[PDB]
């Protein structure tokens, strides 16, 4: 099966493209660099099984950064409640959210 | 003689003069008498957005001089 | 999983620099020459703390330094700076290379004054 | 937005002017009265497709010239062009460019 | 997972199903394969651009190149099949039976 | 010696385009390894600041790191000006 | 005022194309010891208008068996692409400032062959289909070398932005830096638009004709921008506009001259020309132009 | 929010794939695929992938579908998941793509060998005999 | 200076959104105002929808497509 | 074709397989699969005829669809986790689509339909290469991601492959279709132990490859592609028929022959994981493969079929080309049972 020639010879044929946090050109960071860094450091040498049970917090944070399901759900709930109150008529957005604020540099 | 070709050619020249010149004039009229600001690379766009906010008239072209530093 | 802390609207009040990008580009070289220390402190703190909320004072300091720099320019070298930044503002790319003459006037004026 | 408006304007003007050209002479009344499948033409299209793919590979060259690893990028660009020339030469010597 | 990715995957599934229907015209089989690779390109590009994986910007071009090369091969094969029968109908390839 | 010259002379006739193309390609392969300005181009690429130079925290044990841009220590670009 | 800008770009090109035909006939006639049209109008100036009115008032011969859909669509695509390819060009300032303007023009030129394919296949004739296939093969063949030459030339510009070409040629034209690429580019542009010596092939016919002539003018304008750089002063762009228009007119008149001066190729002869003289030289010069800035430490700035 | 323009673009893309997935009159299927490719290119370009979108629009549309039609002729919600910062004085897409010559040596080698073998394979298959 | 202004503006927008959330969610039973969706206490760069979620459509279009649509 | 071109294409096929086996990046694995696909097509069409062209185009269609599904699985995996390394699949049905793509590449049921057709269309050497070398890369990927697979789906497709191979081999008079159905059944046996032990999968792969090489080389030496064409071999080369019968008995899983070693081990392994019913059913179904092997043995060497007159002339000539590895292949596929514990070498 897998013949790990790269590790035996120290060639680095394709390991540079495997993860987001591995020496991007011009030091451009990935959107989830910190989360992936934390998850990788936590799971290094532990192994996949213990890694799957014990590094669940970091992986959940990484997935939340990647897809942001929880953030969009919370924003949608806030917007839905705001729409409900604005249709009922007990809430009025401030001028800041209406375009009448004083923009800052 | 050959210079009888010059009239039609001249017309072509006039037709080819109109676009470019027009653009320049429009760029002078829409952008407050100056060259239209180009924005590649997303840093010039940030500069334009900052200029738009500072003026208070919601226009990037209006320039706030030192006189606004108190 | 916890409550995110944010500074109050009062903590984010600062005397803002209200000059356009043309003025900033015209003054940028001398600004970096003169305001290096607060700017470097702010950027070092910003890259080490990795948090906007932990570097709020340094932003006020760099704003104050920029305001002082512009105040000195206004007191001593207002006019040549005005022509220089007007020339910079005309160009659509805001190129330095088209009016090296105005830049020379402004540079000699600031060298003589400050 | 501006590009969308420009494309829409160009398409709309072309369509309207084609329609008026096609309908102005239709208002006045008038009388109102194989297999061969040449094989070389297919090879021309296939060769064009392959060379277009290699051009697609060559396209990022203007930005490739600022990497600080100039020797490696020069080697790889020259390698790509050498293999493009080799493809051309192989198809040449195999009587693939004949009529 | 936003709705755009779901729409792209639905488009890919539709292309795959249409490839699996085989009304006629193996050329339509190649068309379905190319629609599938187009959907793959679009969704991979959207995912890579979104997460700012700078070195991953290599991958779509590569994919495109390889897939187009495959298309060329397929087209060649089609011609030879047609070159035997004169038409690219699927049911002409009934010589081999399980 | 003679056979090679004869082959090149026969190719220069009735096939000049191929001779010119092969010569230009060979020169393009060979010349960069011999020019002294390729290192200059590499250095020019190195001196183009695309990112902000993040300052280093001083600990009193970096005599080579300047505290201000006008300090003499640090990389210089006088050679680029001379070019 | 973007609508006004679009209209002021789109109408003068069409007028220029109408008058180009008069110039083409007039230039050719004087090259043949005769005159062009000099009766309809003071100097033939009314000839394009009479031609347009007659062509627009003449019966359209719809094949009575063709697919009306593609039969209508093909001129629409031709005119749309021809008018769209003028948007990226900077004279001195472009209508739309694209980062990858040259690449956009390449993509549009690549699309340009669909009109030929659809016109041939909707013509409902085997012979017209064969002719359309020949034209499409020639077009794709020569656009290969067009793309390679274009990227080789842009290797000295530093980007695909069309405006940067003005900054590159502020002191010297690009023709002096690489004339062989300009020669092959000129021939490839002649072969792309099916112009002599490569011209082997009422209303919709006029549509295709205006599309082809607009493509000719745009190709000459792009060549003038790419290889004959005009000096631009930011405070008076009219000088740059005048210089650019003069160079474009000179290049178009050069196309007319070449049409008037030569016989025509065979199909296999132009195929051999391209695939066995231009492609090897193009690849060799592409290698040379890749390696040259690195040898000389003259790499363009933008990245 | 322009009524979620990306949503309409995706729906038109799906509609086009459904349209030629019935495979009617393979030139009409190819034209539906041309429209679908244009819509997908518009999606990528509107997202911000200018270079990759132009690669689609050039390579895919102008070469591959053109050769497909040529051979056939021979025969008979949003805006939320985006970023906050800027990119610098360049485009990250262009830098990542141009890294192919400095970072992706292995990719260049394998792709070039594959393309050369593709040319050889095409010649051998189309030899005939 | 641009970095300082960016940080201040982002924080001020987040503060406004937090105030509006506190006002709006006063009747929702189980809501906790300003609760993080991450287990970590590290600062996380907010999304574009976190800053412009409650604002008007025109400036959402600006912040999302202005650079892409500027030609 | 030109021998240089053939050598280059064979080396390209092997290089694609090696690129799949040595790379840790999903894109490089897909590129290796693409390279192997591209270089395999002319090999199937070395002898130009409509049958070979039909087989090649069917194979190309199936493999291209499999590659597209593989890329979609890779992209979904990247979407749900920004990882390119070949590791645990990190996601739901993205793994299902990966398994389906690899099953279509291998020829497992229900994607078995193309194997008999492609094998019948192509010649015997192309069939040898197709049935031996084209299994290494997908099986290597499956062994790498074995801890990710859902056991239900993998075991279902393995049992289906065994059943379909057993039933479809009974109806064949062509030898190439018999070999194709044998390959399907053997792959079914191979993939039913992947969820439990990949070493057993590799051992089964080695034994099957040895037996298939011996069988195909014996079929090439006595150039017959039909049961009756093979029935004429005894009148010229009885020793070839005897070796063929012994090899067929070995492929049937009879002890003490070598082909008994994998199934035995596999059954043993599956009993360690508290699984009994599936090993029982697999043995009872492999009985069908044994039946049609035994029918071929009856028609080959245990009985003497009528011959023809012109056969006498064939008595006066000897094979100019001789296969060097054929003797070794027969011995390894017949007499290696006592060396069974050597499987600890993690073959
Ligand atoms: C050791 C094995 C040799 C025999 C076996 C050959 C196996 C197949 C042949 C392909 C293997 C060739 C080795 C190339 C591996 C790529 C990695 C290595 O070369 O290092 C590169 C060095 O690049 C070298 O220039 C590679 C040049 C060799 C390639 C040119 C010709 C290749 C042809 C090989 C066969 C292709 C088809 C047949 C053609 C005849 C990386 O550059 P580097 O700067 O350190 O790091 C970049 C990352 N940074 C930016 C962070 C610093
Ligand atoms: C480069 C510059 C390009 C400028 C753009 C082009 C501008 C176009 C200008 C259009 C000019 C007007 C054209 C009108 C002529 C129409 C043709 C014509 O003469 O038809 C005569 C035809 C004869 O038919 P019958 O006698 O009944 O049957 C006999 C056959 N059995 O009579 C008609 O149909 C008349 C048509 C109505 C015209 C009335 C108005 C005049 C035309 C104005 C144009 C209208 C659209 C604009
Ligand atoms: C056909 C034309 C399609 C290409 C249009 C846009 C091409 C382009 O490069 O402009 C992109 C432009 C700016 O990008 P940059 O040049 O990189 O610089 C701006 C950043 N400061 O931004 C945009 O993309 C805006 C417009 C994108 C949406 C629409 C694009 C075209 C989509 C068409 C869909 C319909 C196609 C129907 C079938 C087509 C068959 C021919
Ligand atoms: C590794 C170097 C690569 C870099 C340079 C090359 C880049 C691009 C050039 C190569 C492109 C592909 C060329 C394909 C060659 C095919 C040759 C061929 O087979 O054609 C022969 C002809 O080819 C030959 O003549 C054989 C070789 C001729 C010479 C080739 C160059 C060898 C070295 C010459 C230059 C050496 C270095 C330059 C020094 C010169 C002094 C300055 C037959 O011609 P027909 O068209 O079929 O004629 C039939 C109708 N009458």
């Amino acid at each position: 099966p897998f013949f790990d020639v790269q590790k035996r010879l120290g060639l680095d044929l394709d390991r540079w493209m495997t993860i987001q946090s591995a020496e991007q050109p011009h030091k451009i960071p990935g959107r989830c660099h910190a989360f992936e860094k934390e998850w990788i450091e936590c799971a290094h040498g532990i192994g996949g099984i213990r890694a799957e049970k014990e590094c669940k917090i970091e992986f959940d944070d990484f997935v939340e950064c990647l897809l942001r399901q929880k953030t969009m759900k919370r924003l949608s709930a806030i917007k839905r409640q705001r729409d409900k109150l604005i249709k009922e008529g007990k809430y009025t957005p401030p001028p800041h959210h209406l375009g009448k604020e004083d923009p800052r540099p | 003689m050959w210079f009888e070709i010059l009239p039609g050619i001249a017309v072509m020249a006039a037709c080819l003069f109109i676009p470019g010149m027009a653009t320049a004039h429009i760029h002078k009229f829409t952008n407050g008498g100056k060259e239209k600001r180009v924005a590649h690379f997303s840093y010039q766009w940030n500069l334009m957005e900052r200029d738009r906010r500072i003026s208070g008239v919601n226009r990037y072209h209006v320039t706030k001089g030192l006189e606004n530093i108190d | 999983p916890g409550i995110v802390e944010l500074p109050t609207l009062e903590d984010l009040k600062v005397q803002e620099v209200k000059v356009s990008s043309s003025v900033l580009k015209a003054a940028a070289h001398h600004y970096g020459a003169q305001c290096d220390k607060p700017n470097k402190e702010f950027m070092l703190c910003r890259w080490e703390e990795k948090d906007p909320r932990r570097c709020l004072e340094e932003g006020k300091l760099v704003n104050q330094c920029a305001l002082d720099f512009f105040r000195q320019i206004k007191r001593h070298c207002a006019e040549p700076f005005t022509e220089y930044w007007t020339c910079i503002d005309y160009s659509g790319l805001q190129l330095f290379r088209h009016c090296r003459k105005q830049q020379a006037k402004f540079d000699e004026c600031v060298l003589d004054k400050l | 937005m501006n590009i969308m408006l420009t494309l829409l304007t160009n398409v709309t003007l072309a369509s309207l002017l084609v329609l008026i050209a096609f309908w102005l002479p239709q208002l006045n009344a008038y009388s109102e009265k194989r297999l061969p499948f040449s094989m070389k033409f297919f090879l021309v299209a296939i060769t064009f497709l392959l060379f277009d793919l290699e051009i697609a590979l060559l396209l990022p060259l203007p930005w490739a010239s600022q990497t600080n690893n100039l020797k490696t990028m020069l080697t790889m660009a020259l390698f790509l062009l050498i293999l493009l020339a080799a493809s051309l030469a192989y198809e040449w010597t195999q009587k693939g460019l004949e009529w | 997972m936003p709705l755009v990715y779901m729409n792209i995957i639905m488009a890919f599934a539709i292309a795959l199903a249409g490839l699996l229907m085989y009304r006629s015209h193996l050329m339509s089989s190649l068309l379905c394969l190319e629609g599938m690779m187009l959907s793959l390109f679009i969704m991979s590009t959207l995912i890579i651009l979104n997460t700012h994986f700078t070195l991953a910007n290599m991958m779509p071009i590569i994919l495109l190149v390889f897939a187009a090369c495959e298309a060329a091969l397929g087209l060649s094969l089609l011609v030879m099949v047609s070159n035997t029968y004169g038409t690219d109908y699927v049911q002409n390839l009934n010589l081999l039976q399980c | 010696a003679g056979r090679i010259a004869s082959f090149l002379k026969n190719a220069w006739a009735k096939e000049p385009v191929l001779v010119a193309s092969f010569a230009i390609g060979g020169l393009a392969i060979i010349l960069p390894s011999l020019s002294p300005y390729t290192n200059y181009a590499i250095r020019i690429n190195r001196a183009t600041p695309y990112n902000y130079p993040v300052p280093l925290r001083d600990d009193g044990n970096m005599p080579d790191v300047p505290s201000h841009p006008q300090d003499p220590q640090g990389p210089s670009l006088e050679w680029l000006k001379n070019l | 005022m973007f609508m006004i800008n679009i209209l002021s770009l789109i109408i003068p090109i069409l007028l220029a194309v109408a008058f180009l035909t008069l110039v083409e006939r007039k230039v050719l006639g004087y090259m043949q010891l005769r005159k062009g049209p000099n009766v309809v109008g003071p100097y033939g100036l009314l000839q394009p208008i009479a031609d347009a009115l007659k062509l627009f008032t003449k019966e359209p011969l719809r094949p009575a068996t063709s697919s009306i859909s593609m039969f209508i669509i093909a001129p629409i695509l031709a005119l749309s692409l021809a008018l769209t390819m003028w948007v990226p060009l900077p004279m001195p300032y472009p209508l739309i400032n694209m980062n990858l303007g040259v690449l956009f023009m390449l993509a549009m030129s690549s699309l340009a062959v669909y009109s030929i394919l659809w016109s041939g296949w909707a013509s409902n004739s085997k012979y017209a289909l064969i002719g359309a296939l020949r034209a499409v093969a020639q077009t794709i063949s020569y656009e290969v070398t067009l793309a390679i030459i274009l990227l080789s030339v842009l290797l000295m510009n530093g980007s695909y932005t069309l405006s940067t070409l003005i900054t590159t040629q502020e002191h010297i034209w690009m023709i002096f830096t690489s004339w062989p690429l300009a020669m092959m580019w000129f021939i490839s542009t002649l072969a792309e638009t099916n112009r002599a010596p490569f011209d082997l092939t009422a209303g919709p016919f006029a549509m295709f004709f205006m599309a082809e002539y607009a493509n000719i003018i745009m190709m000459n304008a792009f060549t003038a921008i790419l290889f004959l750089g005009a000096s631009h002063d930011p405070h008076t762009p009219e000088l740059y506009t005048i210089n650019f228009v003069l160079k474009t007119l000179a290049l178009t008149i050069t196309f007319l001259w070449i049409r008037a001066s030569y016989p025509r190729f065979r199909y296999d002869q132009l195929m051999h020309l391209l695939w066995k003289s231009f492609l090897p030289l193009t690849l060799a010069l592409c290698m040379w132009h890749i390696s040259l800035p690195i040898m000389t430490a003259s790499i363009p700035p933008q990245s | 929010m322009t009524m979620y323009i990306a949503f309409i673009l995706s729906t038109i893309f799906v509609i086009g794939f459904v349209g030629f997935s019935s495979k009617p009159s393979p030139i009409y299927g190819g034209l539906g695929l041309i429209v679908s490719g244009g819509v997908g290119c518009g999606i990528v370009l509107n997202f911000g992938g200018s270079f990759l979108g132009l690669m689609v629009f050039l390579i895919y549309l102008g070469g591959m579908l053109v050769v497909f039609g040529y051979t056939t002729a021979m025969a008979t919600g949003d805006w939320v998941i985006y970023d906050t910062g800027d990119s610098g004085f360049f485009s990250e897409e262009a830098m990542g793509i141009a890294a192919l010559y400095s970072y992706g040596t292995w990719l260049v080698i394998v792709t070039g060998w594959s393309l050369l073998i593709g040319v050889v394979v095409i010649m051998e298959i189309t030899r005939g005999n | 200076l641009f970095q300082a202004e960016k940080d201040r503006r982002v924080l001020q927008m987040l503060r406004e959104n937090l105030e509006e959330e506190a006002i709006i969610m006063k009747d929702v039973p189980d809501w906790k105002v300003g609760e993080s969706v991450f287990h970590t206490t590290r600062w996380v760069t907010p999304m574009m929808g976190e800053l412009y979620g409650l604002r008007t459509n025109e400036e959402i279009l600006s912040a999302t497509y202005g650079f892409i649509w500027y030609t | 074709m030109n021998p240089i071109i053939y050598t280059t294409l064979i080396m390209t096929v092997m290089s694609g397989t090696m690129l799949v086996m040595i790379s840790s990046h999903w894109l490089l694995i897909w590129i290796g699969f693409e390279m192997n696909l591209l270089a395999m097509i002319p090999v199937l069409m070395k002898n130009f005829n409509p049958r070979a062209t039909e087989a090649a185009t069917k194979y190309f269609l199936t493999q291209a669809t499999a590659s597209m599904m593989l890329m979609m699985a890779i992209i979904i995996n990247l979407l749900y986790s920004g990882q390119w390394t070949i590791t645990k699949m990190f996601n739901p049905v993205a793994m299902t689509m990966m398994t389906m793509a690899l099953a279509m590449k291998l020829g497992l049921s229900p994607f078995h339909f193309w194997v008999p057709e492609v094998t019948q269309g192509i010649s015997l050497q192309a069939g040898l290469l197709l049935l031996t070398w084209q299994k290494l890369a997908p099986l290597s990927v499956l062994c790498q991601i074995s801890q990710s697979i859902n056991p239900n789906l993998m075991l279902t497709m393995a049992m289906l492959s065994i059943l379909i191979g057993g039933w479809g081999g009974l109806n064949q008079t062509q030898l190439r279709k018999i070999m194709a159905y044998s390959s399907i059944a053997h792959m079914g046996w191979m993939t039913a132990v992947l969820p439990y032990n990949t070493t057993m999968t590799i051992l089964n792969l080695l034994i099957y490859i040895t037996m298939t090489l011996a069988m195909f080389m014996l079929l090439i030496h006595s150039s017959a592609t039909t049961t009756l064409s093979l029935s004429h071999t005894w009148n010229k080369m009885p020793v070839i028929t005897s070796l063929m019968m012994v090899t067929l008995l070995s492929m049937g899983g009879l002890p003490p022959l070598s082909g008994f070693m994998p199934k035995w081990m596999i059954i043993q392994e599956m009993t360690k994981n508290e699984s009994i019913i599936m090993p029982t059913l697999m043995a009872m179904t492999a009985l069908l493969n044994l039946y049609f092997y035994m029918r071929l043995a009856y028609s080959s060497s245990l009985t003497m079929f009528p011959s023809t007159n012109n056969m006498k002339m064939k008595w006066q000539f000897e094979h100019t080309k001789q296969m060097k590895l054929l003797p070794t292949m027969i011995v390894l596929s017949t007499l290696v049972l006592p060396m069974t514990p050597a499987l600890s070498s993690l073959n």
